């Protein structure tokens, strides 16, 4: 597990998978819900 | 500006084109009973590239199971029958490397970049990871979030789009003009593990693969590796064979808040495998490329007629001076996309989208499809020469380290059966003629129905009726 | 003129061979005195495939493995250049 | 398609459109 | 209607006015050609009960009933002290002090006990008279054929869609534009996707009624009475 003493894969998954942020999310009239 | 220009006055020194040949070591090339092929070439040094390239892309999708390819490519890297995910990656670590794969609309691989000493553990992984990789539901379930922001990135680059568009519009009926990861609904909702696995058996066979090594690596070690791992793919059916169809037309996404317009004309090809691709590749190469940089110094008939508008001070005797303020054309490229069926050659086109309602974009395609029609009617020596000079550097200048030396040799076996010598390439390439290069030119481009795709304010840039009018003259 | 070099037809199932080639002709009419014809068939070469067919012809009858041959079309025929001698 | 006083949507009463 | 309760306990009726209109005038002033001449005086009158009706806004009435419904807007933030989001209200909200609805969006579920017999006429004609024109097929709505001409620009109308918000403004634009590819072929959406009378939300009028105001507000306030 340990690549040459690091546990490179724990800090894969702590440093290497950083949050995406997307579009806002736009509130929908009720009057637009029709398809 | 006081200061004079001499350079209109003095005689300067015109460098002349000569080429360099090394001699590089022969392509050796094998091929087990059941088809699959094993290609390598060898060169002095401490590393090597080994790959395995496969012949089926996305262009075998009808649309119910579109992006199959690229889920099927994300699915390899989840674990096998022996190894796990993290097994796989412990096992790269330790070599010090990295498995890249790569999915195209008629290719696959996955190569390793390794040192000569892990060329047989670096082959195991990708047999293991090909062959008897284990491809579950729960892990399909746990990738599709993943693949969907990969639909959201790829689907903000804008190169990337206008091309899915022209393929899109140019070949619609038939796998080859999908969208590599697929429509959104489909990654989501309907790509399923009976899908996947249809995929693989049908299209992952012997005669369809072969495996690449590059560099310090030894072919006897090589083909006993694949012997050993790839001696028992299935000879299945053969790769399909189908008419694809080239429509004409225009696709045209409309976004005023961009800040420049991209434009691609292109016209139906043949195919890679057709004796005409040596004379397309040196079409492409006539039509030339062309920087904002440069200003002025277009090299070429094509870039330098869009380019000179834009400096002309266009004085006329009944008119009024019409002298744009600057040059707005960010770059123009040529480019022949082939496939084993069919081809696109064209340009693509990067300006500002210009003052609405303007004429820039119209004199750009004016000046484009005039030069398109001259060359099919009459091509200079000069010119002529200037481009097989160009294509052959830039034939040489693709063989870069030994990932592309290795990424060359798996797409020219994959195509034409096995590498062309490069002398041997050069050798039909002193032996094409003007008046060939003008009849494959008049051909493909002149009074034929070409494919748009717009992505920018399309406000000014005109639609497909005028283009069509565009490609013939009256005086011919 | 430049067409493809001769190659070598062989079908799978029946286990067939033979040479071929693009044969140009031209109507019939005065020849040339100083002038002894170039290798038209295979043009720009020594010369050399027809020691490379005389040489390949025993392993071809003998039975060959050319599953790693493209094929020609949906026939069962396969085509093996004759740039260089075939050993296998 | 509005919504009522209390902000939340009924549902629409049957309707069959007028013949010709 | 959405709003009736509201009306009801301000002392106001529950019916919408769409019922209630009347002819007050003989002649039709200033008369406006190109009429045939008799028909220039406005003496005879062709109506359909599907017009406009915007001169009728400059009405005592009409601001009571905003006034009201703004008192009881204000009274609430007042309350409770979310001012902010209660003048921030989507004019389609039933407490909007400018909420209007078309006639149709609630003939079918309307009381009609109190209605007279030539105001169920008029529901019913509403009713037809919206289906006769299939705007309802083209997947649009009443306030979307509500459109600016190039020259004798309704000025109202030009700002009532620039205050809509962007993404509502944006299906506007998009179901016009539908509707337009439609009519190319003069073809219909699928017979599941009509427009129920009930969706066709009149969400444009409100914004439409505020502009009017506000450019009558000037006028009513004037800086001298020769003042520009
Ligand atoms: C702007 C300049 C466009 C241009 O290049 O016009 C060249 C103009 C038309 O050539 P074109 O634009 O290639 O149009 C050919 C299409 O096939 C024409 O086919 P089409 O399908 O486009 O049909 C429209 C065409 C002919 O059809 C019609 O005009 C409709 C039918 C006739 C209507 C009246 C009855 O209209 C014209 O020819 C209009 C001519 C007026 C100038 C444009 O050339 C000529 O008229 C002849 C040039 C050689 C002689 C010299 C004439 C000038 C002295
Ligand atoms: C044929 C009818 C000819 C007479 C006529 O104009 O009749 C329509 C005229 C009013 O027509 P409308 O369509 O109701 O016009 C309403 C306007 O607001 C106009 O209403 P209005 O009653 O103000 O219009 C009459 C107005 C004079 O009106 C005008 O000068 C402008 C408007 C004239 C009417 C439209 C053009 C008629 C031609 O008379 C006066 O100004 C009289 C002096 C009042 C001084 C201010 C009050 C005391 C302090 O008078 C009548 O209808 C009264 C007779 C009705 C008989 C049948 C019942
Ligand atoms: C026959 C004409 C009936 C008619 O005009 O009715 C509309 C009228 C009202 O329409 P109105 O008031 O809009 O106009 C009358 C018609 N013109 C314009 C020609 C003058 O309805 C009634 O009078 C209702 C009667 C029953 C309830 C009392």
């Amino acid at each position: 597990n340990a690549v040459g003493g690091l546990a490179t894969s724990q800090i894969r998954d702590l440093v290497g998978n950083p949050a995406k942020s997307g579009k806002p999310v736009v509130k929908m009239p009720p009057y637009l819900k029709p398809s | 500006m006081t200061t004079p220009s001499l350079s209109s006055i003095l005689r300067h020194t015109r460098p002349i084109f000569k080429e360099t040949l090394r001699a590089a070591r022969p392509t050796l090339q094998n091929a087990l009973p059941n088809g699959f092929r094993i290609a390598s070439e060898s060169k002095d040094g401490d590393t090597c590239t080994v790959g395995v390239w496969i012949d089926a892309g996305s262009r075998w999708e009808t649309e119910k199971n579109n992006g199959v390819a690229h889920f099927l490519e994300h699915m390899n890297f989840k674990g096998t029958g022996k190894r796990s995910r993290q097994d796989i990656e412990f096992g790269m670590e330790k070599m010090g490397a990295h498995l890249n794969a790569y999915t195209s609309r008629e290719h696959t691989c996955y190569y390793v970049k390794c040192f000569k000493k892990d060329v047989p553990e670096a082959v195991d992984i990708l047999a293991d990871i090909l062959l008897n990789s284990k491809r579950t539901e729960q892990d399909l379930d746990a990738e599709r979030q993943t693949i969907v922001q990969e639909k959201e990135d790829v689907e903000a680059r804008i190169d990337e789009v206008l091309m899915d568009h022209l393929h899109s519009a140019a070949f619609e009926g038939s796998g080859l003009g999908l969208s590599i990861l697929g429509p959104l609904e489909n990654i989501q909702k309907s790509i399923t593990k009976g899908m996947i696995d249809d995929f693989v058996k049908t299209h992952y066979t012997g005669p369809r693969m072969a495996l690449v090594g590059s560099g310090a690596v030894d072919h006897g070690q090589l083909c006993d590796l694949a012997s050993k791992y790839f001696g028992a793919l299935p000879t299945g059916q053969p790769k399909p064979s189908g008419f694809t169809r080239f429509l004409g037309g225009d696709k045209r996404e409309t976004n005023q808040l961009n800040p420049l317009t991209h434009v691609a004309v292109a016209f139906q090809t043949p195919g890679i495998s057709h004796p005409d691709a040596i004379k397309i590749k040196v079409l492409e190469q006539l039509l030339g490329s062309y920087s904002r940089d440069k200003g002025e110094a277009a090299y070429s008939c094509f870039a330098r007629a869009i380019v000179m508008d834009f400096y002309d001070p266009k004085v006329g005797q009944f008119f009024r001076p019409n002298k744009a303020g600057h040059n707005p054309i960010h770059s123009l490229n040529a480019f022949w996309a082939p496939y084993s069926d069919v081809g696109l050659l064209g340009f693509y086109a990067i300006a500002e989208p210009g003052k609405s309602y303007g004429h820039e974009w119209e004199n750009i395609l004016h000046y484009a499809m005039r030069e398109l029609i001259r060359v099919s009617r009459n091509i200079s020596e000069e010119e002529f020469e200037r481009a097989k000079n160009q294509l052959k550097l830039q034939t040489m200048l693709q063989l870069d380290g030994t990932t592309n030396i290795a990424d060359d040799i798996g797409r020219q076996v994959l195509s034409f059966g096995a590498r062309v010598p490069l002398a041997s390439f050069f050798e039909q390439l002193d032996a094409i003629s003007r008046e060939d290069l003008i009849r494959v030119a008049h051909e493909y481009f002149y009074d034929k129905d070409p494919v748009v795709a717009v992505i920018g304010d399309t406000d000014n840039v005109p639609e497909y009726d005028a283009l069509r009018a565009v490609t013939y003259s009256v005086d011919l | 003129m430049n067409h493809e070099r001769p190659w070598v037809f062989l079908n799978k199932v029946t286990g067939k061979w033979g040479a071929c080639g693009w044969q140009p002709f031209w109507k019939a009419t005065s020849q040339s005195l100083n002038y002894i014809p170039d290798n038209f068939i295979a043009l720009r070469t020594n010369g050399s495939w027809v020691r490379n067919l005389w040489q390949s012809s025993k392993v071809l009858d003998r039975g060959l493995n050319a599953s790693g041959y493209p094929t020609v079309g949906t026939t069962d025929w396969v085509r093996i250049p004759l740039d260089a001698p075939l050993e296998a | 398609a509005t919504t009522a006083v209390s902000g939340e949507l009924l549902t629409k009463t049957p309707y069959t459109r007028p013949g010709y | 209607m959405n709003d009736a309760p509201i009306l009801a306990k301000l002392g106001l009726s529950k019916v919408n006015t769409y019922y209630f209109q009347r002819r007050k005038h003989i002649f039709a002033l200033p008369i406006t050609i190109p009429n045939f001449p008799l028909a220039a005086l406005g003496i005879f009158r062709s109506t359909d009960m599907f017009e406009e009706r915007t001169l009728e806004r400059y009405s005592r009435d009409e601001r009571e009933k905003t006034l009201g419904k703004a008192a009881l807007l204000l009274k609430e933030a007042k309350e409770k002290g979310n001012y902010s989001e209660l003048v921030r209200l989507d004019p389609t909200d039933p407490r909007h002090p400018y909420y209007f609805e078309h006639p149709w969006q609630s003939a079918l579920k309307m009381d009609t006990v109190s209605l007279t017999p030539y105001q169920q006429y008029l529901r019913w004609h509403c009713l037809t008279y919206r289906a006769m024109h299939e705007w309802d097929r083209q997947g649009l709505l009443y306030d979307d054929l509500m459109q600016p001409k190039a020259l004798a620009t309704d000025p109202f109308l030009e700002e009532a869609i620039l205050r809509l918000p962007y993404n509502q403004r944006v299906e506007r634009e998009r179901r016009l534009s539908r509707a337009y590819d439609l009519a190319l072929r003069r073809e219909y959406l699928p017979d599941e996707d009509c427009i129920h009378p009930e969706d066709d939300v009149a969400y444009l009028h409100p914004y439409y009624h505020m502009v009017v105001d506000e450019h009558r507000e000037q006028h009513e306030n004037p800086v001298d009475v020769y003042s520009r």
